[PDB]
């Protein structure tokens, strides 16, 4: 790896600089290098890893959507192969990023994660990047969807046993599993039920929280509420 | 309109 | 070149798709491939080339500025080499993009450009990308600054002889030469004089224009006015 | 504050 000669701490320091500079491809390469040093990741380092790849894949998804829409309109008008070719190029790059993240989780972040906060974070991530693969998949599709579902479900079982209902990781997991149900799995009733029960149980636990934790949890709860407003 | 997923 | 096997027209088509998808690195690679086919560029193709590289280098400049500022603060605190190293990495990538554009202009866009609209466009571009090199240069700096000045001056002499004062290319050239004077050459009085005379002569020619041309020229004139408000 | 240069 091209980061094999750089110190772990220097890679983390440069990841933080790339974030300030909005250089997210660099940020992801630095954090991949950090993971490949073989030590477990702290809470802050896990969030750097997630921020970097979420921004990289987020730009790819936005581009694939523009191009797929142009491609679909062309098949309703006048006629060549360029639109399909360039959508395939972007799609292939997107899948490579997803495969890179899933490879880091499998070698060996997940198997070394013993605490609930790290294990749930990484299993959620696995579900997320199989979900991004599913958005562009065309049968194959079914195995990818089941891999996302399986990772989210394992994360959910742990989080319900081990975390309070207002925990931001538990909330973000439930939010994203509900989006999976609505957008990927054709199960809008399951999406709605999960979002409502997640929101209601967090509401009833807010009284236990400090002012800072209260702000953290209610921020994510608002996203559950926004989705419910769109879905109903 | 697309559903909102978790923020950073 | 990796685009050597793709048709010229397909490269232009994909450049337009990359722009819709905000994939500006791809856009620039496609337009570099198009230039390397060896044919001259139409007005529309010249603007695609400029849009693509302006966006790529624009993101690099914004990142270099964030990092240079962090670096300067560190030299006022607590103390390692990482900030400098990563600024140098971004700076080196920026200089490579500038050198790529300048190489396309020198091999062989400028020498084949005979009409005023193409020759002024390419000479302005040359001044612009030497100006971006100058923003990060540290003596060397003087030769780079004179190369920018020389390219802008040749473009200015042609544009004043061959184009009306409201021509959008002539206006954009004068705008950017005035920014050179103010930001690079330490000549704010020259910047102000050029912007005022450019604005005043365009004002007096607006009566010759159609409604659409009037909108095109007054849009750029407003940037001259905004700069004068900041500089005085 | 930085001077404004030509737009696309
Ligand atoms: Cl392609
Ligand atoms: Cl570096
Ligand atoms: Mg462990
Ligand atoms: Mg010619």
């Amino acid at each position: 790896g091209a980061m094999g000669s750089m110190e772990r701490a220097s890679l983390i320091q440069k990841a933080k600089l790339a974030e300030q500079a909005e250089r997210y491809e660099d940020m992801a390469a630095f954090m991949k290098g950090a993971v490949e040093k073989g030590e477990e990741l702290s809470c802050e380092e896990r969030n750097l890893l997630s921020v970097a790849y979420k921004n990289v894949v987020g730009g790819q998804r936005a581009a694939w959507r523009v191009l797929s829409s142009i491609e679909q309109k062309s098949n309703e008008s006048e006629e060549g192969p360029e639109v399909r070719e360039y959508r395939e190029k972007v799609e292939t790059e997107l899948q490579g990023v997803c495969d890179t993240v899933l490879g880091l989780l499998d070698s060996h972040l997940i198997k070394e994660a013993g605490d609930a906060e790290s294990r749930v974070f990484y299993l959620k991530m696995k579900g997320d990047y199989y979900r991004y693969l599913a958005e562009v998949a065309t049968g194959d599709k079914k195995r990818i969807i089941d891999s996302a579902r399986s990772a989210y479900q394992e994360a959910m079982d742990i989080s319900k046993k081990e975390m309070p209902p207002t925990n931001p990781i538990r909330l973000g997991l439930a939010l994203n599993f509900s989006v999976f149900h609505y957008e990927i799995a054709n199960s809008p009733e399951e999406a709605i039920s999960l979002a409502k029960t997640t929101f209601d149980e967090a509401m009833a636990d807010l009284h236990t929280l400090s002012e800072d934790s209260y702000k953290d949890s209610t921020l994510i709860m608002q996203l559950l509420r926004d989705n419910l407003t769109l879905w109903t | 309109v697309r559903s909102l997923s978790e923020r950073l």
